[PDB]
RNA sequence: AGCAAAAGCAGG
């Protein structure tokens, strides 16, 4: 278990267990779990910026061309 | 013109098999993607599987998982339903429709064409 | 009841089913033992195919060379690489005659490129053999190591940052006599090449054991490897550097151009076959005349610093390779013998074969490592001796034949492809004895084992088969469909571009690339552990997965490592992922992605911690 | 900046005539041609020259394979007589740590008696294998009964699997200068190996293969919908492609050597010092029920260090068989056969009550071998590449571009089949089950006698057909191809079935 | 556990009903325990029969 | 004993 390295700073966002109880991090930076990252992204900021198509929106001209 | 005709159910006991057949004919058929949806007497219908073009992307109810195996054949533009482990609540009148678009998640479950018949237990 | 396969290759066309010979599913068999055997025979036998030759030692060496060039004719049709330099000559004048200002225009090419070149691409290679350590290492490290034991000598071009001017210092310092290496040890050490047995060697029973060269004449081959390239993009008949669909095509051109029969009054042969011994009757006489021929009319020094990795190719101490493990057979005891003792050894501690090998080259042993130079260096992607030979299949232009046959053709690296035309069986045997010949003539042989002829319609040329209008093609096997092992975000995106490139660029077709994909999405869900949401399959993970996949909006618009469908297939396989999902997602899950809060950054992306 | 030593070298470096660069440089700049090859060629001896000749229709002799004693088989896990004691369907959400469903799956069968030999080995201790046996079940039971639920176990060293493994078999490195003294010493053994003769074993083993198992043995999903042209048709040639594969035996091999080679290769990489118990444990969904675990068969794995890739591993296999040995003594020279008693067979009538046995061979696989049979799904899919050229091939020849035109239609246009004075046609099922089984045996057999053979078959095969078709084909030297196919002829019995298949292809088509 | 491993749809918890008298909290934090042990034993050590 | 080959493993 633990693929994934990642800072300290998320210590603060999540917790160290999800409801089932199995861990998202441990320390011996902490390592993080696979789990941590699906918990994320079913709970976490929503925000409505467009700033990252800054380049993004490159390959969507490319999809246009085809459909 | 477009119709589609199923058959192949009748009265079986809990716990048994049934093999659902729907013969389509009048458009295009290995365009478009295809669904089931059931319907309780009394309960306004619920859909039970949609099924890709290609026949790989399949997706099914959150109760049927494991009991159910929907597929199609592009030969005789038909489509085969395999249900086993037939539970008590299951019995409702099984639909056979044609999906607006050739797509499964492009859009909510909602069909725009006719109907055949569909049996009970 | 029996069965066959090969009835099936009775009825089929032979080249449209010639994939069914093409067996190679499995591993390849590789050498498990030391090549220095495999070394050792293919030296006895370029020493043995140039032995009318003379050999004088050169100097301050020790060791044994051969000129092979002009040594008599041969006496018989078993191959051997006698040649003679005014062949070579007349070959690139008629090519100059017959293809004007290419020659000038690819110098200046070569111009420009040395000018602009930097030290900084050479680098990225793949184990370029280091001295220090005497053994084969990586790029980065062997361009450290000389440019640190630069700065210890007197030159000062590692600093420079230009390229040139770092070849000349090596020359500079190579001339010096102490490093803490004498100049006799130092200049074997430096003309040093690893033996290195060959392995995924594909069709063949024994190994050629290929050996590569080191840094410091690679760029000499970089520079020569550059005019190459450019000489052969201004040709229409080279094979090696034109390449994908234009190469398919410029093999079905040349054909066509041959097959057209005005006056069809003759009959027509087409060669195919595999020139045997290439890199061995070879030599790098000839390709210093060529050299000294090409960049007629040029600055002095661009001709020195291109004309000299020919010679370094004319002397040249390869290694043996590690050596033996003798062992006991009633004590039951082994042990590793480093063969720089060999020629000390009794001879009778080994086998016959291996004894009548030691005495064909214990003469030829000078520090233990193997001298040679009548024969190019086993596997190298020359390609100038294709410039050579694509001469001779030039001088069958019928101005220069002077005659009523004439040949032309392609010829990569080994194999080669003529087509001719003579009125009857008989000129056409006259005209292709003249060939072979004359190939002799220049020290090129064509084998006349695993070699054929035919009508024309139907020719072989390094696999891509050609039967009469069809180019099927086998040239690399389909290579692993697997993941690359970094991360969810890019392994996907390796994967799919992986399969972009090899079927835009090699016959992957469609039908077996969305297969592929399909193999590659499952390995990526099993090793991932992260199958569909709406599925019934268990790990660690997939609480998570059936949690968000209810918590959605948009169900089929998600990333395939969380829970979502593959929306790839062949007509959009270049573009990205989340690019071909983002507007079929809700900001709430598109918010949670792209956001600077993620240690992640590309949410999915991170480094894993090593092991 | 030449510094003049490599001017030395340089004049050293080239042909006798010219003894320096300048006068080199200066013959070549002021060089022209004169017509020096003419004299060239007419100087030339006329011994060296290539003549043709008709490589005419009775030319060609039947290849005549290896004489010697009988090919034996080298497979590491039996291809026809194994069997495998089924799981019965477990649940959809119960993982398995893969100890637990073997072991609940020989819990599943009675039928054992006493162990006692079958096949005399003639070479090595049977009585040793039988008693590795011994202690194979032995430390099950006593794990499994009254332990704490291990996940992986690994064996007790004994006298029997220390000996079919050889731990002490080892010698060890020294320097030379003690050793030197000694006369026993060799270089190696390193000679060519004895020859073989063909035989029916292999030939049945691959009829029996390439059959078509009952089950289904692998799914497939869902991929991006189907808009352009030509993902239609890469749709329709994959859904006939794996629809057809999926119920074969080969695919079967398939799936259990890429189970048996990772569950290796997991093992050694994190595993070297014990001696570890692993299944030859398979995941197949049955047509009609659940997911179903089969137990082909008990391995136990040797101790590896594979300090290079190339190095070799030894272990000890165990998979059941009910059908006899002495039947086909030559197949094996190898196993060691166990009887196990009676497993109660039902036919149609009655109860076949047969005995079961068991081949308790040792073997050595490779890192190599292990992650190339790890890679099969990329041999199925080399498969399907092959006949998508051939179909690709004849949409060239001919504009209809037809698919359908072959995948499904009841023609019969595909003959594999070589019968007493007859020769059997069949349909695209049949050829495509077939080349998969070709290239999963090239997966299995891969041997340099193979890619020899395959090349040089290619070569001729292609002549014959230059022949065949009336396109005057010649060869210069063609004893030089038959000594060639000779010399990779060795001992490979799946590359002397293909030159069986060469020799009576080319009888039957007479060239 | 494969019975509690088939069920989704856990909720973070929090108290419903006041027991009005010991305290509340630490039951919670008892189930919480009871859940984090059971995963935590069964995805990685050897299969204890009994916790 | 075995693997597999014109040389190596069978632990360092």
């Amino acid at each position: 278990k633990y693929p994934i390295t990642a800072d300290k700073r998320i210590t603060e966002m999540v917790p160290e267990r999800n409801e089932q109880g199995q861990t998202l991090w441990s320390k011996m930076r902490v390592m993080v779990s696979p789990l941590a990252v699906t918990w994320w992204n079913r709970n976490g900021p929503m925000t409505s910026t467009v700033h990252y198509p800054k380049v993004y929106k490159t390959y969507f001209e490319k999809v246009e061309r085809l459909k | 013109q477009v119709q589609l005709q199923e058959s192949g159910g009748g009265m079986v006991q809990p716990g048994g098999s049934l093999r659902l057949s729907c013969l389509a004919s009048g458009f295009t058929f290995s365009n478009y993607a295809m669904t089931w949806v059931r319907q309780a007497p009394g309960k306004g219908p619920e859909w039970v599987s949609m099924v890709s073009n290609n026949g790989a992307d399949t997706t099914y109810t959150d109760s049927v998982k494991g009991r159910f195996t929907i597929s199609r054949d592009n030969a005789k533009n038909t489509l085969y339903l395999r249900m086993n482990n037939v539970k008590p609540e299951d019995s409702a009148v099984y639909y056979c429709a044609k999906r607006r678009y050739g797509g499964i998640w492009t859009g909510q479950p909602t069909d725009y064409d006719y109907l055949g018949q569909g049996t009970v237990t | 009841m029996d069965v066959n396969p090969t009835l099936l290759f009775l009825k089929v066309p032979a080249q449209n089913a010639i994939s069914t010979t093409f067996p190679y599913t499995g591993d390849p068999p590789y050498s498990h033992g030391t090549g220095t055997g495999y070394t050792m025979d293919t030296v006895n036998r370029t020493h043995q195919y140039s032995e009318k030759g003379k050999w004088t030692t050169n100097t301050e060496t020790g060791a044994p060379q051969l000129n092979p060039i002009d040594g008599p004719l041969p006496e018989d049709n078993e191959p051997s690489g006698y040649a003679q330099t005014d062949c070579v000559l007349e070959a690139m004048a008629f090519l100059e005659e017959s293809h004007p200002g290419i020659f000038e225009n690819s110098c200046l090419e070569t111009m420009e490129v040395v000018q602009q070149t930097r030290v900084d691409r050479l680098t990225q290679g793949r184990q370029t053999y280091d001295w220090t350590l005497n053994r084969n290492q990586p790029a980065a490290t062997a361009l450290a190591n000389t440019i640190e034991v630069f700065r210890s000598n007197g030159l000062t071009a590692n600093e420079s940052g230009r390229l040139i001017d770092f070849l000349k210092d090596v020359m500079e310092s190579m001339d010096k006599e102490e490093m803490r290496v004498n100049k006799r040890s130092y200049l074997i050490r430096a003309l040093t090449l690893n033996t290195m047995t060959k392995d995924a060697e594909r069709g063949k029973l024994k190994r050629r054991a290929i050996a590569t060269p080191g840094m410091q004449i690679r760029g000499f081959v970089y520079f020569v490897e550059t005019l190459a390239r450019s000489i052969c993009e201004k040709l229409e008949q080279s094979g090696l550097p034109v390449g994908g669909n234009e190469k398919k095509a410029k093999l079905a051109n040349v054909v066509r151009k041959m097959m057209t029969n005005s006056q069809d009054t003759e009959l027509s042969f087409t060669i195919t076959g595999d020139n045997t011994k290439w890199n061995e009757n070879q030599n790098p006489r000839m390709f210093l005349a060529m050299i000294t021929y090409i960049t007629k009319n040029q600055p002095e020094w661009f001709r020195n610093v291109l004309s000299i990795a020919p010679i370094m190719f004319s002397n040249k101490m390869a290694r043996l390779g590690k050596g033996y493990m003798f062992e006991s057979k009633s004590m039951k005891l082994r042990t590793q013998i480093p063969a720089e003792m060999l020629a000390s050894i009794d001879l009778k501690y080994f086998n016959e074969s291996t004894r009548k090998k030691i005495e064909k080259i214990r003469p030829l042993l000078i520090d233990g490592t193997a001298s040679l130079s009548p024969g190019m260096m086993m596997g190298m992607f020359n390609m100038l001796s294709t410039v050579l030979g694509v001469s001779i299949l030039n001088l069958g232009q019928k101005r220069y034949t002077k005659t009523t046959y004439w040949w032309d053709g392609l010829q990569s690296s080994d194999d080669f492809a003529l087509i001719v035309n003579a009125p009857n069986h008989e000129g056409i045997q006259a005209g292709v004895d003249r060939f072979y010949r004359t190939c002799k003539l220049v020290g090129i042989n064509m084998s006349k084992k695993k070699s054929y002829i035919n009508r024309t319609g139907t020719f072989e040329f390094t696999s891509f088969f050609y039967r009469y209008g069809f180019v099927a093609n086998f040239s690399m096997e389909l290579p692993s469909f697997g993941v690359s092992g970094i991360n969810e975000s890019a392994d996907m995106s390796i994967g799919v571009t992986v399969i972009k490139n090899n079927m835009i660029n090699n016959d992957l077709g469609p039908a077996t690339a969305q297969m592929a994909l399909q193999l590659f999405i499952k390995d990526y869900r099993y090793t991932y552990r992260c199958h569909r949401g709406d599925t019934q399959i268990q790990t660690r993970r997939s609480f998570e997965l059936k949690k968000l996949w209810e918590q959605t909006r948009s169900k089929a618009g998600l990333l395939v490592s969380d829970g979502g469908p593959n929306l790839y297939n062949i007509r959009n396989l270049h573009i990205p992922e989340v690019c071909l999902k983002w507007e079929l997602m809700d900001e709430d899950y598109q918010g949670r992605l792209c956001n600077p809060l993620n240690p992640f950054v590309t949410t999915h992306s991170w480094i894993p911690k090593r092991n | 900046e030449i510094t003049g030593t490599m001017r030395r070298l340089a004049d050293q470096s080239l042909p006798p005539n010219f003894s320096c660069l300048e006068n080199f440089r200066a013959y070549v700049d002021g060089f022209e041609p004169n017509g020096y090859i003419e004299g060239k060629l007419s100087q030339m001896s006329k011994e060296v020259n290539a003549k043709i000749e008709p490589f005419l229709k009775t030319t060609p002799r039947p290849i005549r394979l290896p004489d010697g004693p009988p090919c034996f088989q080298r497979s590491k896990f039996l291809l026809m007589d194994a069997l495998k004691l089924s799981i019965e369907d477990p649940s959809h959400e119960g993982e398995g740590i893969p100890l637990y469903d073997a072991i609940k799956c020989m819990r599943t069968f009675f039928g054992w008696k006493e162990p006692y030999i079958v096949k005399p080995h003639e070479k090595g201790i049977n009585p040793n294998y039988l008693l590795s046996w011994k202690q194979v079940l032995a430390e099950l039971q006593d794990i499994e009964n009254e332990e704490k639920i291990p996940r992986t176990k690994n064996m007790k060293k004994t006298s029997q699997l220390k000996w079919a493994l050889g731990e002490n078999m080892a010698p060890e490195k020294v320097d030379f200068d003690n050793c030197r003294d000694v006369s026993d010493l060799k270089q190696y053994d390193s000679d060519e190996p004895e020859l073989r003769s063909l035989s029916s074993w292999i030939q049945n083993e691959f009829n029996k293969a390439c059959e078509l198992t009952d089950s289904t043995w692998i799914e497939l999903d869902e991929i991006g919908e189907d808009v352009a042209p030509i993902e239609y048709i890469a749709s329709m040639r994959r859904n006939y492609f794996t629809a057809e594969v999926s119920h074969c035996r080969a695919t079967e091999y398939i799936m259990k050597g890429v189970y048996i080679n990772t569950a290796l290769l997991n093992a050694s990489c994190a595993a070297m010092d014990d001696f570890q118990l692993i299944p030859m444990i398979s995941k197949c969904r049955t047509k009609e029920g659940r997911r179903k675990t089969n137990l082909y068969g008990f391995i136990i794995k040797g101790r590896s260090h594979l300090r290079n890739d190339t190095d070799v591993v030894n272990f000890v296999s165990m998979e059941f068989s009910l059908t006899d040995p002495r039947l086909e003594p030559h197949k094996w020279e190898k196993y060691c056969v166990l009887e196990i008693g009676d497993m109660l067979l039902r036919s149609a009538i009655g109860q076949m009550s047969r005995p079961m046995f068991l081949y308790v061979r040792t073997n050595g696989t490779s890192k190599i071998k292990m992650k190339w049979g790890m890679e099969m799904r990329r041999c199925l899919l080399q498969s399907l590449q092959q006949i998508e050229s051939m179909i690709e091939a004849e949409s060239s020849v001919k504009e209809k571009d037809m698919t359908k035109e072959f995948f499904e239609n009841k023609s019969e246009t595909w003959p594999i089949g070589e019968s007493p004075k007859g020769v059997e046609d069949g349909s695209i099922g049949k050829v495509c089950r077939t080349l998969l089984a070709k290239s999963v045996f090239n997966s299995l057999y891969a041997s340099p006698q193979l890619e020899g053979f395959s090349a040089e078959s290619r070569k001729l095969l292609l002549v014959v057909q230059a022949l065949r078709d009336n396109l005057e084909p010649g060869t210069f030297d063609l004893e030089g191809l038959y000594e060639a196919i000779e010399e990779c002829l060795i001992n490979d019995p799946w590359v002397l079935l293909n030159a069986s298949w060469f020799n009576s292809f080319l009888t039957h088509a007479l060239r």
